[PDB]
C-alpha cells in the first residue's frame, strides 16, 4: 500500500559490480537525504551498511556506495564477492514524519 | 560493546495483546530514539514506530496508529511495545534498534540510521 | 536611500553599516536615561529557527470569514532558538569596548 | 501530542458560533501559554480565556 518499490533479484559474476535501484514518490525519497541501505543474510538481524544516500558507517570500505536523483536511489557494489548474496532493503523518510521501508532485493553471486 | 537484547519468543491466539520488550546497554538508553520494525517470514522489513526515551513521545505508522503501544522504563533502561487485537498477518518477527541523536534543537526523529539491532523475536498467532 | 522599516527591539537587524569604525552615538552620555546606539562596522550574522512542525486548522467563524490557528504538531517537539557565533560576537563586545573606553 | 505533553501550548476547546447565528459547533486550537490567561477566581482550573 505504501512500501517502497525495489526489483526482485540482481545477479553479478564475482569482480563486477552490481546496481540497486530503490523508487518511491516525490514526498519521501525527493524531498529529503534521509536514504539508508540494509543487508541482511538469513536467520540474523539486517546489518547497517549506507545512511544519507552515500555516507558510510565504521567496518564499511569502498565496496558499497549510493546515489539519488529525484525520486529514486541506488546502491552500488564494487568488486564483488561471494559474501555479497543477500537481501538488500532501502528505507528512507517517509513523509508527514514517518520513515517507510521496501520489498528488498535478493543478491544472489554467480 | 552497544547490544539490544528482546525477550523470548511468542506464541498467542488471535484477539490478544503481545508485549515485545527490549534492554538497552552500553548508551544508557537516553540520547538516542528507538524505532520498532517488523519483518514477515519470507518478506520484507515494515516499520512500526519510534519513540522518544527521554520524553516519552512515541508515533507510529497511518496503519498502526490504533494497535501500539510504546512505553519504557528509563532507571533500567528497557523499552516496552504492546500489539492489540492480533490477526494471522501479524506473525512475525520483531525487532527493536536504535535511531537518531535526541538534541533538542532539530528533528532527529525521522533519521533511518539504524545503528544496532536486537536479536528479534517471533510473534506467532494461531 | 532605501529604509528597512525593521520593528526589533535590543539589537539592530539588517541596517546600514558604518563605512571605517564603530560609531556610538548618544545625545548626552553623560545622561543615564539616553539610549545609546551603536553603530557596527561589521555585521553579526543570527539565524533563527522555529523546529517543530506545526499545521494551520480554518475555523469558520461567521459568515464567510475565516480564523486561522494551530492544529497538530506533526513531528516530534523541539525548541525555538537563535544562534549567533561566539568568536565573533566576543570580538564585537571587545571593539564596543575600546570605542566606549575613548568616552571613559 | 502524541503521548507526551507540550510545556508552551494548550490544548483549548471552544463552543464556537457557525455561519448560522442560532447554531453552535464545538472545536479546538492549540494556543501559546503567553496568549492564554485563566478566567477567574471560581472554582475551575480548567476554564481559561484569551489574553484580550
Ligand atoms: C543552533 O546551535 C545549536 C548548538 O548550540 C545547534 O545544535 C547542534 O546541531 C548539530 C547538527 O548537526 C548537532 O550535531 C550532531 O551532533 C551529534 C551528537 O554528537 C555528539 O555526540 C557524539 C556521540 O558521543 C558518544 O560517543 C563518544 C565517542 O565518539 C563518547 O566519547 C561520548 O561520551 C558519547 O558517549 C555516549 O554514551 C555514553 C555512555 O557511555 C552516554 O552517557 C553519552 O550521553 C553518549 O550517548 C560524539 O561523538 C560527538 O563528538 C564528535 O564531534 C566533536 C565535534 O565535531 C568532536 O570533537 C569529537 O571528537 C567527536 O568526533 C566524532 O567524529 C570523529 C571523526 O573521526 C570520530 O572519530 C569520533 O569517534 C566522533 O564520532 C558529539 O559529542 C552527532 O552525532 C551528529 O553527527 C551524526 O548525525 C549526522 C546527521 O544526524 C550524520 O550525518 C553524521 O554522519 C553523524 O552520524 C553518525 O552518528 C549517528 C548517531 O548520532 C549515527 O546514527 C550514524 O549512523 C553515524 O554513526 C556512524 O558513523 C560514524 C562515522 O561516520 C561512526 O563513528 C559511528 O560509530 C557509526 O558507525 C551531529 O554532528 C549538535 O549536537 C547540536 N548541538 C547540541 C548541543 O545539541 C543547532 O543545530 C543550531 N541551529 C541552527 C538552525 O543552526
Ligand atoms: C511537516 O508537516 C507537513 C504538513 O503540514 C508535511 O507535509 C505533508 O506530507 C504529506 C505526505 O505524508 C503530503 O500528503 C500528500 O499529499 C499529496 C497531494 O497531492 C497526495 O497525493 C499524497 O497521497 C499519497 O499518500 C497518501 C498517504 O498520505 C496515500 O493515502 C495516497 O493514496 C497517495 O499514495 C499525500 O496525501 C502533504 O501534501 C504534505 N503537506 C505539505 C503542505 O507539504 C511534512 O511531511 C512534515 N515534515 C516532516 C519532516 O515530517
Ligand atoms: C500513550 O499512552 C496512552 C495511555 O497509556 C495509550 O493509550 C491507551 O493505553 C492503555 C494502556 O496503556 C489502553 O488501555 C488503551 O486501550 C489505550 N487507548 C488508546 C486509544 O490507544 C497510548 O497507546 C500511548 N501511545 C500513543 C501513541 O498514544
Amino acid at each position: 500500500q505504501s512500501a517502497l518499490t525495489q526489483p526482485a533479484s540482481v545477479s553479478g559474476s564475482p569482480g563486477q559490480s552490481i546496481t540497486i535501484s530503490c523508487t518511491g514518490t516525490s514526498y519521501d525519497v525527493g524531498s529529503y537525504d534521509l536514504v539508508s541501505w540494509y543487508q541482511q543474510h538469513p536467520g540474523k538481524a539486517p546489518k547497517y551498511m549506507i545512511y544519507e544516500v552515500n555516507k558510510r558507517p565504521s567496518g564499511v570500505s569502498n565496496r558499497f556506495s549510493g546515489s539519488k536523483s529525484g525520486n529514486t536511489a541506488s546502491l552500488t557494489i564494487s568488486g564483488l564477492q561471494a559474501e555479497d548474496e543477500a537481501d538488500y532493503y532501502c528505507c528512507s523518510f517517509g513523509g508527514s514524519a514517518t520513515v517507510v521501508c521496501g520489498g528488498g532485493t535478493k543478491v544472489t553471486v554467480l | 560493546q552497544v547490544q539490544l537484547v528482546q525477550s523470548g519468543a511468542e506464541m498467542k491466539n488471535p484477539g490478544a495483546s503481545v508485549k515485545v520488550s527490549c534492554a538497552a546497554s552500553g548508551y544508557t538508553f537516553t540520547d538516542f530514539y528507538i524505532h520498532w520494525v517488523r519483518q514477515a517470514p519470507g518478506q520484507g522489513l515494515q516499520w512500526m514506530g519510534w519513540m522518544n526515551p527521554k520524553t516519552g513521545r512515541t508515533n507510529t505508522a497511518q496503519n498502526f496508529q490504533g494497535r501500539v503501544t510504546m512505553t519504557r522504563d528509563t532507571s533500567i533502561g528497557t523499552a516496552y511495545m504492546e500489539l492489540r487485537s492480533l490477526t494471522s498477518d501479524d506473525t512475525a518477527v520483531y525487532y527493536c534498534a536504535t535511531g537518531g541523536w535526541i538534541s533538542l534543537y532539530y528533528d532527529s526523529s525521522y533519521y533511518p540510521n539504524f545503528d544496532h539491532w536486537g536479536q528479534g523475536t517471533l510473534v506467532t498467532v494461531s | 536611500h532605501g529604509i528597512r522599516p525593521v520593528v526589533s527591539t535590543q539589537l539592530l537587524l539588517n541596517g546600514s553599516l558604518a563605512e571605517k569604525e564603530i560609531v556610538i552615538r548618544s545625545e548626552n552620555l553623560t545622561n543615564n536615561a539616553k539610549i545609546i546606539i551603536v553603530h557596527l562596522h561589521t555585521p553579526v550574522e543570527i539565524v533563527c529557527t522555529r523546529p517543530n512542525n506545526n499545521t494551520r486548522k480554518s475555523v469558520r467563524i461567521g459568515p464567510g470569514q475565516t480564523f486561522y490557528a494551530t492544529g497538530d504538531i506533526i513531528g516530534d517537539i523541539k525548541q525555538a532558538h537563535c544562534n549567533i557565533s561566539e568568536e565573533k560576537w566576543n570580538d564585537t563586545l571587545q571593539k564596543v569596548g575600546i570605542e566606549l573606553q575613548k568616552h571613559f | 501530542v502524541k503521548n507526551g505533553t507540550v510545556e508552551e501550548m494548550k490544548n483549548c476547546s471552544f463552543n464556537t458560533t457557525t455561519e448560522i447565528r442560532d447554531k453552535e459547533k464545538k472545536e479546538y486550537a492549540l494556543f501559546y501559554k503567553p496568549d492564554i490567561v485563566p478566567l477567574s477566581e471560581t472554582n475551575n482550573t480548567s476554564e481559561y480565556r484569551l489574553i484580550n
